[PDB]
RNA sequence: GAUCUGGUUGAUUCUGCCAGUAGUCAUAUGCUUGUUUCAAGGACUUAGCCAUGC
RNA sequence: AGCCAGUGAUGGCCGUGUAGUGGACUGCCAUGGCGUUGACGGGAGCGGGGGAUUAGGGUUCGAUUCCGGAGAGGGAGCCUG
RNA sequence: GGACAAGUCUGGUGCCAGCACCCGCGGUAAUUCCAGCUCCAAAAGCGUAUAUUAAUGCUGUUGCUGUUAAAGGGUUCGUAGUUGAACUGUGGGCCACGUAGUGUGGUGCCGUACCAGUCCCGUACCUCGACGUGUUUUGACCCACGCCCUCGUGGCC
RNA sequence: AAUUUUACUGUGACCAAAAAGAUGCGACCAAAGCAGUUUGCCGACUUGAAUUACAAAGCAUGGGAUAACGAAGCAUCAGCCCUGGGGUUAUGUUGGUUUUAGAAGUCCUUGGGAGAUUAUGGGGCCGCCGCGCGGCUUCGAAUGAAGGAGGGUAGUUCGGGGGAGAACGUACUGGUGCGUCAGAGGUGAAAUUCUUAGACCGCACCAAGACGAACUACAGCGAAGGCAUUCUUCAAGGAUACCUUCCUCAAUCAAGAACCAAAGUGUGGGGAUCAAAGAUGAUUAGAGACCAUUGUAGUCCACACUGCAAACCAUGACACCCAUGAAUUGGGGAGUGCCUCUCAGCACGUUUCUUACUUCUUCACGCGAAAGCUUGGAGGUUACAGUCUCAGGGGGGAGUACGUUCGCAAGAGUGAAACUUAAAGAA
RNA sequence: AAAGUUCACCGAUAUUGCUUCAAUAGAGGAAGCAAAAGUCGUAACAAGGUAGCUGUAGGUGAACCUGCAGCUGGAUCAUUU
RNA sequence: GGAAGUCGGCAAAAUAGAUGCGUAAGUUCGCAAGAAGCAUUGGCUCUGAGGGCAAUUGCCAACUCAGAACUGCUUACGGCGGGGAAUCCAACUGUAUAAUU
């Protein structure tokens, strides 16, 4: 079969080092290109400023409008598209406000039938969007 | 080419037992092969065998009795300490109630039950059950 | 398998189990050594000497009577060849191929076969140098 | 504890990846919090800038 | 995929400086030293004792209380001991 | 709804609003959306995001795959590297009886068979004197075992 | 004088604590911490054990598996013992002229005991072509030869294997000379084409270039790509036979090297056929295509390049085991037909054997998701270990971009990512 | 015995020039991927109506067509005994 | 002050020897190249290296290169390339309207 040496550890070490670059999971954690292209510099959340409110359509089998916003980040001035969850909840956003943005799950992959959206709105004016939805708090 | 005459002989024997034969012929044989056979014969696993002499490496005729299930060499001959006997048993044996792992120590070739009694260790050679 | 090809041949000689002379031979050990020395004086190779005794004198396996191999006998008497006979015969063949190729430049098949022969010479000469049968810094060409 | 499940077909047996699942003196944010014991606490980014007292 | 030598690179000889040996340094002499068993260059990163996950083999984290090293906005010189 | 424990309950909306980590639900009777009532998990705790370990035999030394699913170089030569045939030899006696299988000889040799005989068919049998079992008992083998061995031959004694 | 080393294994040496495993003790339990317990006094029992450690290092035990040295055997030759001869120390002390005699060295010779290889053979004359006798002088101790490798000898063996010459064969095209007279060619049907200036057809010749039909096959040879008339030549290659020689010389491979169908490139030749580009005629809604008539590069040779194929058995090389029955190619061993010299020859029939291409429908076991594979296995594998090496990692972006090496160019080798998708795929 | 003079040595800092790394604007020219199915056709899947495919060279609105050599993964495991 | 002059940097200015180091794009691999750029240079007093011929010694010839201490400048004969980034044309060396090309 393969090499069975008792003095062939060098060949087996070189083989594993070369072949470990072939899986996308291991390569993503040792290459530094993902962090640069990621709007969050490897961070759980980020803070930004709302530019305008947009409505994106859903993918083919479904049919809806997904009520996103366009957000310009603060730490590096990159522009992203984020989705505001739950019923209503667009009237709590307004323009030029400051929001906290988190990932959508799946670590950069788009989610659901929303085309190319991978961020969700968490806090607006530093109160909490779900707390506003449940009326546990009032907008400042 | 032929790199291990111990791996060869143990492959011939386990092959003939799979088919159901009563005798095998083994070439080219050596001292290590004969000492391995005596360990299997002493535990009552093969039966009588005889060495035919040419003025070269000889040949061996072995009589079977339907008791052997498998026998094979371990390559390369790893190293085993007297505390490492169990780990090998858990890996290459069907159960710890029966079976044998044959080692080569400085006392001589002998199975792991005898080696533990003398409290020694060495390089593994093979197994049979 | 052959070392430089695709042939699987098995033709060879099988030597007898009984090494004693066959008791009808006469031709004592002293006479055999005399015959070997006489033949080598005529330029015959060690392999050709064994053939001549076998086919005409009844001596099979010269080692079995006089106890000495043919090359050892010739070395003791100081008539051994300068280079080993297998190396000499390979070199002679490579020379004849090269002489042929100087007039036939399009013989690409003989060019392939010449690469195989010279690879054999360089592998053999490396061995004879390690076991000191050839002077160190001996080169084929 | 030496364990796995949903998605390719009109059905079937595969390769294979997506998704599920349990931890983390591992960080942050959301909701909610009676008692007690033990406890880490401006490394992450900016070895950036510093009133006053010791 | 080659690296090192004017202006120290590897070694030798008397010397000088140091607390002391030393190419640490002056003069002279020789032509050496390292590298596919990965030199030279580049990227991430304070070492370790140790933490997390655990059939077994492993994978990963370790700025942080103990030990060692280094620095006092940036970088160089020096007195007293 | 399923993975995954827990409603074929009752109102509202009508591919809209929304849910949905994945498969999917919503176009007038929605087991999936917004609510009420019950129920389930675990509980002073419980969700979400990102990174990482196990799941993963999807990095395989233990331990993967390569005819057709991803994957054998167009074919030979060849250096560093990795891997490489057999051989020098694992004593001998007595102890002592326990034990121990072979075969070895002999021992009795019943009972039957068989062998050679008698009557005597036929063209079957009946009578009469070794050969083979299977009772015991020798020779080596091995296992339990103390000593000796100039522990091959010599050569001393 | 003498005077073996390493790895592996047993047991000791040598190793801050905290953390980790744990030995003891109800801190009311526990996470903890090393402390604590007396049916009471001026106290007693006291504890706080013992472990481990990637590799390297250090004393000593064995010698089985291993690896480091050495040798290449004529490169080696060397008895042992015992006489008997020849040739610093003391001299109370110190310094010198001194010396005992020894010990070494050489050369002689006397007792003995060994030898792992007979001292035999040669020189050697005489008298009886051979023939023994007498005196005689002169000068063989090493394992064995792998159903591992290499080399040798033989059948002047075997074959579309390779390179050079000289010829041969019909055919396509074009000419020449005769004959004949109205069409010929092509298609599903036609039209571009040729033709009374004699086409097509018939016979005989000539020139030039290419190609070797039928025989020709589940046949042969070659590393692959490939290879088909005869005769003459040159150097090779495999199998078989062998009581020849040699004695581990081997297997497989980064780097490096040589070869490699067709198309393509450069420079000289050659130019019959077919035929990319191009031109006409058709068909069609259109037809740039398929069909017809043509036609340049190419197709052929020499010398330099290129280095890609469904370059396929889509199956890397070496070694072992493994059930049957009919065939076939080459070598070897042990009744029938032809038979005046490549002839003590050549075919065939029966039985064995080594090598090669494979077949079973009356071919295993076994394996595989299946189709299928099965003595060059895709078997002997969760009962997982003979040895080496080249690739893969969901589908696309993409064999793309950038950098670099090679190339005259065409191109070849090496080779990402951002983004995007839940399938794509196999039987 | 201070101030001071001259020289050697260590050397901050500035200017200039090279080298290297990381980010960045740009008229125009292209490529990929999505959305809606808008226009033109029908190359592949059946002998897909000229079997399909690989390498290479030329051509053309687009799928593609044509020449040369190869393959069956073919639409044939097969017919002078 | 530094091309604002002028159709136009015309004319002038400017660079400059030698030695050590260093040198880009592009390329037909020969070049481009003195690319670009940086440093040194006087006088005086010494030291070392580089040879020949006769018997280790003696005698003798040639100026080149390298190094050190001290000392000085008013930057001080002559002679001696300015450089770089691009577009158009012609491949290049050569010839050619004696007296406007
Ligand atoms: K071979
Ligand atoms: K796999
Ligand atoms: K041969
Ligand atoms: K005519
Ligand atoms: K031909
Ligand atoms: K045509
Ligand atoms: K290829
Ligand atoms: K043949
Ligand atoms: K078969
Ligand atoms: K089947
Ligand atoms: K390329
Ligand atoms: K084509
Ligand atoms: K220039
Ligand atoms: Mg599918
Ligand atoms: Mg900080
Ligand atoms: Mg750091
Ligand atoms: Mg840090
Ligand atoms: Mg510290
Ligand atoms: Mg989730
Ligand atoms: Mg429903
Ligand atoms: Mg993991
Ligand atoms: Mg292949
Ligand atoms: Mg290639
Ligand atoms: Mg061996
Ligand atoms: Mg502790
Ligand atoms: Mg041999
Ligand atoms: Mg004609
Ligand atoms: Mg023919
Ligand atoms: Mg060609
Ligand atoms: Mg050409
Ligand atoms: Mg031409
Ligand atoms: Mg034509
Ligand atoms: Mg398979
Ligand atoms: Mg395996
Ligand atoms: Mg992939
Ligand atoms: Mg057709
Ligand atoms: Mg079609
Ligand atoms: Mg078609
Ligand atoms: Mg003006
Ligand atoms: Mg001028
Ligand atoms: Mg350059
Ligand atoms: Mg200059
Ligand atoms: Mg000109
Ligand atoms: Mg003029
Ligand atoms: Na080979
Ligand atoms: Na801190
Ligand atoms: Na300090
Ligand atoms: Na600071
Ligand atoms: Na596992
Ligand atoms: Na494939
Ligand atoms: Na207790
Ligand atoms: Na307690
Ligand atoms: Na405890
Ligand atoms: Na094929
Ligand atoms: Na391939
Ligand atoms: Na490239
Ligand atoms: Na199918
Ligand atoms: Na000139």
């Amino acid at each position: 079969t393969k090499t069975n040496g008792q003095h062939a550890a060098r060949k087996l070490v070189r083989l594993r080092r070369k072949n470990r670059w072939a899986d996308k999971g291991w390569k993503k954690s040792h290459t530094f290109v993902a962090q640069k292209a990621n709007p969050f510099g490897g961070s759980s959340h980020a803070k930004g400023i709302v530019l305008e409110k947009i409505g994106v359509g859903a993918k083919q089998p479904n049919s809806a409008i997904r009520k996103c916003v366009r957000v310009q980040l603060i730490k590096n001035d990159k522009k992203i598209i984020a989705f505001v969850p739950n019923d209503g909840c667009l009237h709590f956003i307004e323009e030029n406000d400051e929001v906290l943005v988190s990932g959508f799950g799946r670590s950069g992959h788009a989610v659901g039938d929303i085309p190319g959206v991978r961020f969700k709105i968490v806090k607006v004016s530093s109160v909490g969007l779900y707390a506003l939805y449940r009326q546990k708090k009032e907008k400042p | 080419t032929m790199m291990s005459v111990l791996a060869n002989a143990l492959r011939c024997i386990a092959g003939a037992e799979r088919r159901g034969k009563r005798q095998v012929l083994i070439r080219p044989s050596s001292k290590v092969v004969v000492k391995f056979l005596q360990v299997m014969q002493k535990h009552g696993y093969i039966g009588e065998f005889e060495i035919v002499d040419d003025h070269r490496a000889g040949k061996i005729v072995v009589n079977l009795n339907g008791r052997l299930n498998k026998c094979g060499a371990i390559c390369p001959r790893f190293d085993c300490t007297a505390r490492d006997f169990e780990k090998w048993v858990k890996n290459i044996l069907p159960s710890r109630q029966f079976g044998f792992v044959v080692l080569t120590t400085s006392l001589g070739i002998m199975d792991h039950e005898e080696a533990r009694a003398r409290n020694t260790g060495g390089k593994v050679l093979g197994f049979f059950y | 398998v052959r070392m430089h090809g695709n042939g699987h041949g098995k033709a060879a000689s099988a030597l007898p189990y009984r090494r004693t002379p066959p008791t009808w031979l006469k031709s004592s050990s002293r006479d055999v050594i005399d015959a070997v020395c006489k033949l080598a004086k005529k330029g015959l190779s060690p392999s050709r000497i064994g053939m001549q005794l076998r086919d005409s004198m009844g001596i099979a396996q010269v080692k079995n009577v006089t106890g000495r191999k043919i090359l050892r006998i010739l070395k003791h008497k100081g008539m051994a060849p300068e280079i080993p006979e297998d190396l000499y015969c390979l070199i002679k063949r490579a020379t004849q191929m090269r002489k042929h190729l100087e007039r036939n430049t399009k013989d690409k098949d003989t060019k392939f076969r010449l690469i195989l022969v010279e690879s054999r010479i360089h592998r053999l000469a490396r061995y004879y140098r390690r076991v000191k049968q050839l002077p160190p810094t001996w080169k084929y060409e």
